[PDB]
């Protein structure tokens, strides 16, 4: 992550991020709505960061320092470039919505009143098809990535030294290779939880309540489609085991 | 320090997310209670042994039968949660959660945890449950379910007051070490 966005999302909540004299000007319901919207953007910022650790720290580090067999790095980090593209674009949209809402003379005081339309756009049309295709491929390659990781760590000395070196810093404590893969797989099922709670506090404007209800429906349709498109790949699985599923 | 992995399972309203949040912060948040939990690696010392215990939640995965099992690989200990204010969450333990965890995590110890124990003597909870001919889960009902499903043990806690929270995670660490 970049320092500017890290500082903007350093506080535990929107109510602790904004100036107290700005907080005091809003009703309790607005603060409750803004605290959950802040959590959605803060967790999206962290999820994009998880994907950068996978692409730049792990994947690129292995290509530039190790002599792994071709197709091994792809097997460890399936679809990471596509995932990074989808979420970096989504994060850019969320951060621009916050930036446009800042008060003049402030880099921290804002209120996001119109999130629903952005969520409908993200979870419909081509961007939704790309998310469905990418997570169906990623989640079907999840178990294979973990087993390939475990094999390499146990049998390859230079691979083990590389892993131990780049994961030693305290800021990587929660972000080992297997942890990053599960963090990515679990990301998509966090969205309905966050959207339902934002909706709970968005009844003040009927257009917004309707848009968030539509977005919630679209996320659920996407999740059902991904869930139905998963079948775990296994290295060395025979055709007979596959067609006898 | 040895690395161990813990996963919490249970129904949507069982309090699993709040339990992980309170333990990882060592506090019930006074300003904002997070909606979700990403992951955490706790430094725990139990009975003289240092362990790095990675914590994972299954919240949001309850309706997705092919995404949810992806949380289980290499799990060392399962916390199987129910809410004491929800006798219905206890009834889903033996024939939904238990056969699933036994299939994907064979031989992994399961600790059955009764969450929200503070609601057992809450009058609003007792009134609401009495409308559906129900009462808060009794300690013996929790112990008997844990005995029946082959759980390693039975424990109770309150994420709201922190009572019993540290003990659940210290015991889970001991189960993961066996
Ligand atoms: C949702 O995913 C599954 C959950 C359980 C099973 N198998 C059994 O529970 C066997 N008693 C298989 C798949």
């Amino acid at each position: 992550s970049m320092e500017m966005d890290e500082k903007d999302f350093a506080a535990d909540s929107w109510s602790l991020a904004v100036d107290s004299s700005f907080l005091q000007q809003h009703k309790k319901e607005v603060m409750k709505q803004q605290d959950v919207i802040y959590e959605l953007i803060q967790t999206e910022l962290h999820h994009v960061r998880t994907l950068k650790i996978m692409t730049r720290l792990f994947r690129t580090g292995m290509l530039e320092e190790l002599h792994l067999e071709p197709g091994v790095v792809q097997g460890l980090f399936p679809c990471v470039d596509e995932l990074s593209d989808i979420h970096t674009r989504f994060l850019s949209q969320l951060l621009e919505r916050r930036r446009q809402a800042l008060c003049p003379g402030s880099t921290r005081n804002f209120v996001i009143h119109r999130l629903g339309d952005l969520l409908i756009s993200q979870f419909s049309g081509p961007s939704a098809e790309q998310m469905c295709k990418t997570y169906s491929e990623f989640c079907s390659r999840h178990s294979k990535a973990l087993k390939l990781y475990k094999e390499l760590y146990a049998r390859d000395k230079r691979f083990q030294q590389f892993i131990r070196k780049v994961t030693r810093p305290a800021v990587l404590k929660r972000h080992g290779v297997q942890e990053c893969i599960l963090l990515v797989t679990q990301r998509i099922t966090k969205y309905p939880l966050l959207i339902s709670r934002i909706l709970q506090h968005s009844h003040g404007i009927e257009e917004e309540r309707q848009d968030l209800t539509t977005a919630l429906g679209l996320v659920k349709e996407l999740l059902s489609n991904v869930d139905e498109g998963i079948y775990q790949l296994e290295k060395g699985a025979r055709l007979q085991e596959i067609y006898n599923r | 320090a040895i690395r161990k992995k813990l996963v919490i399972v249970g129904d949507g309203a069982c309090g699993k997310t709040c339990l992980l949040i309170v333990f990882s912060k060592d506090q019930f948040p006074e300003v904002y209670v997070p909606t979700v939990f990403e992951n955490y690696v706790a430094d725990i010392e139990v009975d003289g042994k240092q362990v790095e215990l990675a914590l994972w939640d299954t919240a949001g995965q309850e309706d997705y039968d092919r995404l949810r099992p992806l949380s289980y690989p290499d799990t060392d200990v399962i916390l199987m949660c129910f809410s004491i204010d929800s006798p219905d969450s206890l009834e889903n333990i033996p024939e939904k959660w238990t056969p699933e965890v036994k299939h994907f995590c064979p031989n992994v110890p399961i600790i059955l945890v009764g969450n929200k124990k503070d609601l057992r003597n809450d009058e609003h909870t007792r009134r609401e449950l009495a409308k559906m001919k129900q009462e808060p889960v009794k300690p013996e009902e929790g112990r008997d379910m844990a005995n029946r499903i082959g759980a390693f043990g039975y424990m109770e806690c309150s994420a709201k007051t922190k009572d019993g929270v540290r003990e659940v995670f210290e015991m889970a660490t001991r189960a993961a070490l066996q």
